[PDB]
Formats: C-alpha cells, sequence, structure tokens
C-alpha cells in the first residue's frame, strides 16, 4: 500500500574508553536491509537484506562514504552539545538521529523526516511543510539559527523527496519477494485458569507482516479496554511479527467474549470466540 | 538524561514443539540509555552462541534489541532470559513460558 | 540510499 524508508543513527559518548560509538540501520517498512558499525571491524556498510546484496561495489562505496562522513558530523555534534549545554566531559550522553520518506500506493512521494534526539528528547527536527525546524530548547535554536541561515532546510528537502524516494522506489522493485508481499497473521485463543472461578484468555497473532495491526477485546459486542493485558508487537525473527492480548474472566463467561483482529493482509477483520 | 526500564519479552520463534528446532527470542524495547546486557540461559547457565539484531529505535525514541538462539527444548529444559541495565537495582530474570 | 549533505552541517 503505502511505503517507507528510514535510516535511525545512535551515537553514544564513551568518555574514559576513547571515541564515541555510532551505530546505523537501514529499513524500508519493518523490513531492515542495511547496517553500518564504528567498532566493526570492516568498516564498510554491510547488508543486512537478501536482495540488496545484489548492488555493484560503486554502490557500496558511495554509502559508506555517505554514512561515515555523518558518523564523524554526529561525534562533533556530541562535542558541540556538550559544550553548548555545559555538561562535563565525564558523562555519556546519546544523539539519535532519523531521516526518511513515504510514499502512495502509486509511489508518490507522501512525507518526509529528519530529526535528532539528545538523551532520549527531542532536539531537533524538520516540520512537516519541509520549510522550517522545530526546536524544543535555547540551543536547537542556535543549531536552527545555524541551519537556517545557512539553508540546511532547503538542501535536505532536495533529498527527501528526489534522492530518498528514487532509492525506496527501486527497493521495492528489487525486493518484490519480500517487500510488497503482506502476511496474514494465523490466530487463535488459548486459556489459561488462574483460580477455580476464573481464568485468562489470550488472544494470539502470529506470522504476520507487516507489524502494524490492532488487537481489540469485548464482551456482548461492548468494549473492554479496561482489565486487558496487550504485549508489545515482537519480532518473531524470521521476519515476520508475532503480538497477542489477554483478558481475566469470570469463569464460565468466555464464550460471552469475543477477540477482534485487524491486519493489512486482510480482507475483512476476523472474529475469534471460544 | 532520561531513563527508561526495558519491555523484556521472552518466546520461541514458531510455537514450541519438544524435539523440534525452533529459535529461542528474547526481545527487549522501550529503554533508555542504549548500554544493555542480554543473556539466554539454559536450566540457569548462559548460552554462548548468541546474536543480536541491530541497534534501533522507535519513534518514540526507545530503543528495541532482539537476542536470538536456536535450539530444541526438552519437557525438562527449563529456559529464561536475564536483562541488566541502568534501571534495574538487580538483573532481572524471565522464564521462558511455552504459552507466551 | 544515504543522505550526502554535500558540505555537512554540524551544530
Amino acid at each position: 500500500g503505502s511505503h517507507s524508508m528510514r535510516y535511525f543513527s545512535t551515537s553514544v559518548s564513551r568518555p574514559g574508553r576513547g571515541e564515541p560509538r555510532f551505530i546505523a540501520v537501514g529499513y524500508v517498512d519493518d523490513t531492515q536491509f542495511v547496517r553500518f558499525d564504528s567498532d566493526a571491524a570492516s568498516q564498510r556498510m554491510e547488508p543486512r537484506a537478501p536482495w540488496i546484496e545484489q548492488e555493484g561495489p560503486e554502490y557500496w562505496d558511495e554509502e559508506t562514504g555517505k554514512v561515515k562522513a555523518h558518523s564523524q558530523t554526529d561525534r562533533e555534534n556530541l562535542r558541540i552539545a556538550l559544550r553548548y549545554y555545559n555538561q562535563s566531559e565525564a558523562g555519556s550522553h546519546t544523539l539519535q538521529m532519523m531521516f526518511g520518506c513515504d510514499v502512495g500506493s502509486d509511489g508518490r512521494f507522501l512525507r518526509g523526516y529528519h530529526q535528532y534526539a539528545y538523551d532520549g528528547k527531542d532536539y531537533i527536527a524538520l516540520k512537516e511543510d519541509l520549510r522550517s525546524w522545530t526546536a524544543a530548547d535555547m540551543a536547537a535554536q542556535i543549531t536552527k539559527r545555524k541551519w537556517e541561515a545557512a539553508h540546511v532546510a532547503e538542501q535536505q528537502r532536495a533529498y527527501l523527496e528526489g534522492t530518498c524516494v528514487d532509492g525506496l522506489r527501486r527497493y521495492l522493485e528489487n525486493g518484490k519477494e519480500t517487500l510488497q508481499r503482506t502476511d496474514p497473521p494465523k490466530t487463535h485463543m488459548t486459556h489459561h485458569p488462574i483460580s477455580d472461578h476464573e481464568a485468562t484468555l489470550r488472544c494470539w497473532a502470529l506470522g504476520f507482516y507487516p507489524a502494524e495491526i490492532t488487537l481489540t477485546w469485548q464482551r456482548d459486542g461492548e468494549d473492554q479496554t479496561q482489565d486487558t493485558e496487550l504485549v508489545e508487537t515482537r519480532p518473531a525473527g524470521d521476519g515476520t511479527f508475532q503480538k497477542w492480548a489477554a483478558v481475566v474472566v469470570p469463569s464460565g463467561e468466555e464464550q460471552r467474549y469475543t477477540c477482534h483482529v485487524q491486519h493489512e493482509g486482510l480482507p475483512k477483520p476476523l472474529t475469534l470466540r471460544w | 538524561a532520561i531513563q527508561r526500564t526495558p519491555k523484556i519479552q521472552v518466546y520461541s520463534r514458531h510455537p514450541a514443539e519438544n524435539g523440534k528446532s525452533n529459535f529461542l527470542n528474547c526481545y527487549v524495547s522501550g529503554f533508555h540509555p542504549s548500554d544493555i546486557e542480554v543473556d539466554l540461559l539454559k536450566n540457569g547457565e548462559r548460552i554462548e552462541k548468541v546474536e543480536h539484531s541491530d541497534l534501533s529505535f522507535s519513534k518514540d525514541w526507545s530503543f528495541y534489541l532482539l537476542y536470538y538462539t536456536e535450539f530444541t527444548p526438552t519437557e525438562k529444559d527449563e529456559y529464561a532470559c536475564r536483562v541488566n541495565h541502568v534501571t534495574l537495582s538487580q538483573p532481572k530474570i524471565v522464564k521462558w513460558d511455552r504459552d507466551m | 540510499l544515504y543522505k550526502k549533505l554535500k558540505r555537512e552541517m554540524t551544530f
């Protein structure tokens, strides 16, 4: 349907242990394709996807040039920030960055993203209009004011629309097998007593792609979100995904409950009943 | 320097069949900072050949790692996942249930 | 295809 490609960069200082550590990973949708690591011995962009291993070495070279360029950018980004906020070098601080782009079912551009976060909170980030910056605190205004005056927002918008998209366009051909497939969940219920007057009802979804999904419990058709347990969606590690939600019920009123699953690989959503 | 206690999930790849070669996944998410130690146990003793996925995060800037190893459970063998993190006064241990 | 900022912009 719609599609996405994002690049995620984590850098971390280790004050005693030398240089900061830089980790970056490619993703199309919920499929990962490449990775790069400051501490790896390869020092190249390595493929994480079978359909991306086919690219020429002049592809790999140029990509690993640009990621290496980012890495030192962020290492100096970490120095600037310790300076800006006046934290002591003894502390270990973290700088996360993401950028990428979204396309419609025909493949035209939809949205685009360029953003950084310092110590798990937002530092700077590009607005949806792609003409301005949102800057949380008085530090990021300085970087805003650097990047406004230096015309950064113009140059990234040209990347995001021109480049970011065209690659996602080829990747989705290249990976037609995996990338564009969609997998319905295999679903079922399990029943796990606790006391003699109570039982636990768990509704499962297994082996689905993409990972966006909605699990729902109800009684008599009325919605039960109150007493419901629901776990975070977990990668099955084969490339598919897994999730479950569960409720506690008075025994024996169980068939009075319905579990409702919605996923993009489902022509019509389902209903499970015990 | 905000802090986030990790969410730990331990599970088989495919629903278990005793004497069938599954994988064992321990999946941690939603945590901050990113330094995290994770082990996979058989009966309480750590497993050596363990690979992990590559460090990433979700839109809320919370990290997620997947630690995985191939295995073949028995009716006897107990398995579990040990995670230590800055947010945990001791390492927390999670025993793998065939129903979770 | 990764961001190439030409000449790179730090803070």
